[PDB]
């Protein structure tokens, strides 16, 4: 039936759900951990800190233009 | 206690089993390989010396329930303080039934009891299981795969809070099953 039936067969179908969780790249980036570790703001929603330059960075392909930026 | 006593003419020749306890008593007395002479709490030792026969030499009792004494106790030799029948334990909480997973300790078992947990959000079962340590006198003698009825008693050691008091036994070389009871 492609998915294990039977009324003794609770574990099994839970952990069948426990492992396959995992493959869909929005829980991984949610639960994992990694995302937490590498994010600038360690999972806020605002940071501050001071302007050390002020820069000018290129568009992309189709678009044509100077954006204006800082390094923080 | 209405009716009193009918009337076999064997009882008294019959009570010979109380020269067998004392030579039992005597023969503790020669294993010099122990360190303490063990005997029961509820039996002076003054009572061997005697010949009138008049007091008795074993202690037993009953440990109500619905639940009689082996006469193997009655009629035994052993010395058993955790014993529920000749020891000095007592027998109240929750009455339970197992098999029998190991019987490998020095008077102590290993009961296996089985049952179902439902899981909802699946509408399903699993299997469970756990172990009890419990304790054996000697009065019976079991074997892996033999069903038990135990009762609860007071802290017997690290492990143990239960005592054997029924076996059922279970032929070897059969199919073992879940079995939960
Ligand atoms: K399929
Ligand atoms: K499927
Ligand atoms: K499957
Ligand atoms: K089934
Ligand atoms: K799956
Ligand atoms: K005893
Ligand atoms: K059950
Ligand atoms: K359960
Ligand atoms: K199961
Ligand atoms: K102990
Ligand atoms: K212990
Ligand atoms: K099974």
């Amino acid at each position: 039936m492609s998915k294990t039936s039977g009324l003794y067969t609770a574990r099994k179908l839970r952990t069948v759900r426990r492992v396959n969780r995992w493959a869909d790249k929005k829980y991984r980036k949610a639960h994992l951990g990694t995302w937490l570790k590498a994010n600038p703001l360690e999972g806020a929603c605002m940071a501050r800190g001071i302007v050390t330059q002020k820069i000018g960075i290129s568009a992309k392909q189709p678009n044509s233009a100077v954006r204006k930026a800082v390094r923080v | 206690r209405h009716p009193l006593r009918p009337d076999p003419d064997r009882e008294r020749r019959a009570l010979e089993r109380a020269e067998n306890l004392r030579k039992a008593a005597y023969e503790m007395a020669e294993n010099q390989h122990e360190r303490a002479y063990h005997k029961q709490s509820q039996i002076f030792q003054g009572r061997f010396l005697r010949k009138d026969n008049a007091r008795c030499l074993r202690f037993y009792k009953s440990i109500g329930m619905g639940y009689h004494t082996p006469i193997t106790a009655i009629n035994g030799t052993y010395i058993d303080k955790k014993c529920p029948f000749t020891g000095n334990v007592s027998i109240r909480g929750r009455i339970l039934r197992g098999v029998v997973h190991s019987a490998k300790m020095q008077r102590s078992i290993i009961v296996r009891r089985d049952y179902l947990h439902f899981v909802q959000k699946y509408k399903r079962y699993e299997r469970r299981h756990k172990h009890v340590a419990a304790h054996l006198s000697p009065c019976f003698r079991v074997k892996e795969g033999d069903i038990v009825t135990i009762g609860e008693c007071r802290p017997l050691s690290k492990t143990i809070r239960f005592n054997v008091i029924k076996v059922e036994p279970v032929s070897e070389a059969a199919k073992k099953r879940f079995s939960p009871f």
